[PDB]
């Protein structure tokens, strides 16, 4: 067989991402949190989509329309920019910080784990910046974070800080310390 | 309840005559089934749609169920109880009568086809917006006073035809 | 020669073929879907 | 409102202008088949089976000739649709010579 | 001139094969079929099939160069492009979450229109109801059919409508002319506007769907038929007759939801449009009524049935061995004179159509020569053969008709 060029150069980096010894920050990734933990998460982050560009627009016009003619709370979202949620993070505004394992340039997210574990921010690495971007009204996100919460998702949120604790940060211990990709 | 109006099937009706004794029995399968009183259109439309007769096939096989194509048919099974074309059976079903229990059984269920009928892209949608008019065109009642739920068959049938 | 002009239709060749075809195409997803059925119940 | 406006109006031109048009050919209007038919057209038994035994779209009628008595003893046709589906695609399948008979 | 190549010039130039129309339009086979149908454009027949390839003796159908080459340029072909785009957008919006945003794709669909495409097609409105014999056939079946996961209820609903809407039209300025029931359904005769329409309606039964019918190739049949009713039915009420389109009685829709229903409000030639003038038929519940008061009310009778109620009347309509009830005020009949008076005019006597007895036949409304052989050529042998063969065939089949009715009268 004769592949193409960049076809070629996507699965020699995909070779080339396992075959190599690499450095703890990094494979700190990859050891990610697992299914039925992601869906649970996601199952509370889903209610907290940021409202999305046509919503708020027709809101906004609903505003218009009925106040210029003829007392609400804060609104609870997901906060999803990386300058945003570092910031949030690290004057402890954050309860449970969502981190993509694949970024384009890998460098942009190696301080964040380290980062979340120093602060005492309850982190965790899941699986996908596209799985991350859907529940965003964008693309890709890299990061998602969940500040405040309605007192009905209260408890589901403290759970669900405690399972991350156990699943994640507990079996994960020794992700600090082993150069992962040793693969023979 | 089910096995004895013989709707194991989903997407399936079936024909009965509500009194004293059938009322109670509807509030257990409530959860299960929609039910309401239909139009002469509704039942006429219907039967000349759907219908299924099991009998027998050519010279040996018992269980096929074809179609209610014909009326010579309707002569052989039925004949003697005075009842001799389908709009004959219309008439014993629409109105109620000697015949109806006779010819309830006859035409066993009907195949209704199911709402939107499909997992895609229109079709998920349309699925979407459906599933949320089920629940504010049909409640849950759970309490032993349920007052039991009758919706118009008209736009239903309309529907699911 | 004393003739009238008239348009016409040409059979369409493997009818019958694709009929055939058809037939036996039909009953061979219904019984791949009853296969998916039972062994999706394994699960 | 849709489709409810005029389009045709005051309309005298013809599309049989290029001779390259060939009309779809109107079926032929059916000759003696009907529910209650003079019973000589009535299929003999053993033409009952050579007709089964023909193989299709070479064969005459596209059905077996029956009698009945009564009208309401017509039974509902079940290769009805097979029938216009053919013909759909007789229209666009089907190549359109302009012969002389 | 350089020697021209040979097989790129006359009939390699005026014909191409379906691969090269496809692979010129840069559109889907399916997509390709389905502006097919909607343009009228079907394989052409060449003089030479060879000449028409590029020499090969293949198995190849052939279109008209310059009519895919008149295809591509077209509104109908772009709105397919767009519906491409809207499908994956909407999957975009589906496959993500969101389902406010998919909603609202929806809203902001507008959809191919089939309008400017009968212009081109039948430029003038007696050339649309010429078409109008093939369109009638696709639409009365429809009418008649079971919704599967193929087809939607709404297809056949709106196809019902315009079958309820046709029936209602022909009965109210009075145009038919033949009847003709068959096994295979009720065939009628129509001079719509001085043309002879033919349509066939099936028996109103359940019927069997195969699954080896294509429901893909038919519903595009139906919906390019569909929008040339629409534009037709438009034409004539808004012509000759009536406002369009007409209301609906609701609790008449409820009752019959057929021809005795559906009211229709305005703002003879034919000796069977003035036939049943001050007769009022009593249908019984055994006839089929939906094939019948349509003829009825054609004329110019009256009906009252039996299944409405689930005086006038002077006939009665009933297909029983044994009748009931007897009166001396009403006059007895089996179905077969009124399909009889109708191809007739004449208005034939009801002796021959009692309850009880056989009804008539029912017929459809439609040596020295051998020695001068010898002095023709083949290419005169060969046809004069045929045709001596031809005649054979309509000869003994003839025979046939004639030896089986000696054999049956004996019976």
């Amino acid at each position: 067989v004769k592949w193409p060029e960049y076809v070629r150069v996507q699965r020699q980096k995909k070779i080339l991402s396992i075959r190599l010894k690499v450095p703890p920050t990094i494979a700190q990734f990859q050891y990610t949190l697992d299914r039925n933990t992601a869906a649970e998460t996601f199952k509370l982050f889903n209610k907290y989509r940021p409202e999305t560009a046509a919503e708020k627009k027709e809101r906004l016009t609903k505003e218009a329309a009925a106040v210029a003619e003829g007392a609400s709370p804060k609104p609870y979202a997901v906060k999803y920019g990386l300058n945003h949620v570092v910031a949030l993070i690290e004057n402890k505004k954050a309860k449970l910080v969502l981190i993509a394992n694949d970024v384009d340039p890998i460098e942009l997210v190696v301080f964040l784990p380290a980062l979340c574990k120093k602060m005492g921010v309850p982190y965790a690495i899941v699986k996908g910046k596209a799985r991350l971007g859907t529940l965003v009204n964008q693309k890709t996100s890299a990061v998602a974070a969940l500040t405040e919460v309605r007192a009905e998702d209260e408890a589901a949120l403290a759970k669900l800080v405690s399972t991350i604790d156990a699943n994640f940060a507990d079996k994960y211990d020794e992700v600090k310390k082993h150069w992962g990709g040793g693969i023979l | 309840i089910l096995s004895l109006l013989r709707l194991v099937e989903t997407n399936t009706g079936v024909f009965v005559k509500l009194t004293k004794n059938v009322y109670p029995l509807l509030k257990v399968i409530a959860p299960y089934v929609v039910i309401g009183k239909p139009s002469l259109s509704s039942i006429r439309s219907l039967i000349q749609k759907r219908g299924r007769i099991i009998y027998k096939g050519e010279n040996e096989a018992e269980p096929h169920e074809i179609v209610l194509n014909d009326n010579n048919i309707v002569e052989e099974q039925l004949g003697d109880h005075g009842i001799i074309c389908v709009e004959d059976i219309i008439h014993e079903i629409a109105t109620m009568g000697e015949s109806f229990s006779v010819c309830n059984f006859f035409l066993q269920p009907f195949k209704l086809n199911r709402e939107v009928s499909g997992f895609g892209s229109l079709n998920r949608l349309r699925k979407i917006k459906q599933r949320e008019a089920e629940s504010r065109t049909r409640q849950f009642s759970n309490a032993a006073t349920a007052p039991v739920i009758e919706v118009d068959i008209d736009s239903l049938l309309a529907k699911l035809n | 020669l004393n003739s009238n002009p008239e348009i016409l239709l040409r059979k369409r060749r493997n009818a019958d073929r694709t009929r055939i075809e058809r037939q036996e195409l039909a009953k061979k997803k219904r019984e791949e879907q009853i296969k998916k059925k039972r062994s999706n119940k394994n699960k | 409102e849709n489709y409810q406006y005029d389009l045709w109006g005051d309309s005298t031109e013809t599309n049989d202008h290029v001779m390259h048009l060939r009309a779809p050919k109107l079926p032929p209007p059916t000759n003696e088949e009907s529910y209650n038919p003079p019973e000589e057209y009535l299929l003999s038994p053993e033409e009952k089976e050579a007709w089964e035994n023909t193989e299709y779209s070479e064969r005459e009628r596209n059905f077996i000739p029956q009698k009945y008595s009564a009208l309401r003893k017509v039974p509902g046709y079940g290769e009805s649709i097979r029938e216009r589906f053919e013909r759909s695609l007789d229209l666009y399948l089907a190549p359109r010579v302009r012969k002389n008979k | 001139m350089r020697i021209k190549k040979k097989n790129t010039r006359g009939n390699a130039r005026n014909f191409i094969t379906r691969s090269q129309a496809v692979r010129k339009l840069q559109v889907s086979l399916a997509d390709f079929r389905r502006l097919c149908i909607f343009k009228g454009i079907y394989p052409r027949e060449p003089r030479n099939k060879k000449k028409a390839n590029k020499g090969s003796t293949a198995p190849t159908t052939f279109y008209y160069a310059k009519d895919i080459q008149y295809l591509m340029h077209e509104p109908v072909l772009a709105k397919f492009r767009e519906h491409k785009t809207f499908a994956r957008k909407l999957t975009r919006a589906l496959g993500r979450g969101e389902v406010s945003s998919a909603k609202r794709l929806e809203e902001n669909r507008d959809s191919y229109t089939l309008d400017h495409i009968i212009k081109e097609r039948y430029p003038s409105f007696p050339d649309a109801i010429r078409d109008i014999d093939d369109a009638l056939n696709m639409l009365f079946l429809f009418s008649n059919l079971p919704s599967t996961n193929q087809v939607s209820s709404k297809i056949i609903n709106d196809a019902q409508k315009i079958c309820n809407q046709w029936l209602a039209y022909v009965a109210k300025e009075r145009l038919v002319r033949k009847v003709f029931v068959s096994i295979k359904g009720v065939y009628y005769q129509a001079n719509i506007k001085g043309e002879e329409v033919r349509w066939l309606v099936p028996f109103k039964f359940p019927e069997n769907i195969p699954s080896d019918v294509d429901f893909r190739i038919m519903l595009t049949f139906l919906e390019f038929y569909s929008t040339l009713l629409h534009f037709v039915l438009y034409k004539l009420y808004t012509d000759s007759g009536l406002i369009y389109p007409p209301k609906l009685d609701l609790k008449k829709d409820k009752i019959i939801s057929g021809l005795s229903s559906y009211i229709l409000e305005s703002r003879y030639d034919s000796p069977v449009a003035s036939l049943f003038s001050a007769f009022v038929f009593y249908v019984s519940r055994e006839v089929p009524i939906d094939i019948l008061e349509f003829l009825i009310l054609s004329c110019g009778g009256n009906v009252i049935s039996e299944a409405a109620m689930d005086s006038k009347v002077t006939h009665q309509i009933v297909d029983r061995p044994v009748l009931k009830n007897k009166v001396a005020g009403r006059t007895y009949i089996q179905p077969q004179w009124i399909f009889d008076c109708i191809n007739k005019g004449e208005l034939v006597p009801a002796n021959k159509y009692l309850p009880g007895e056989a009804l008539p036949p029912h017929l459809s409304p439609w040596e020295e020569k051998k020695l001068k052989m010898i002095m023709m050529s083949n290419k005169q042998k060969k046809l004069y053969k045929k045709m001596k063969y031809s005649n054979a065939k309509k000869e003994e089949q003839a025979e046939n008709l004639k030896k089986k009715k000696k054999q049956i009268a004996k019976q």
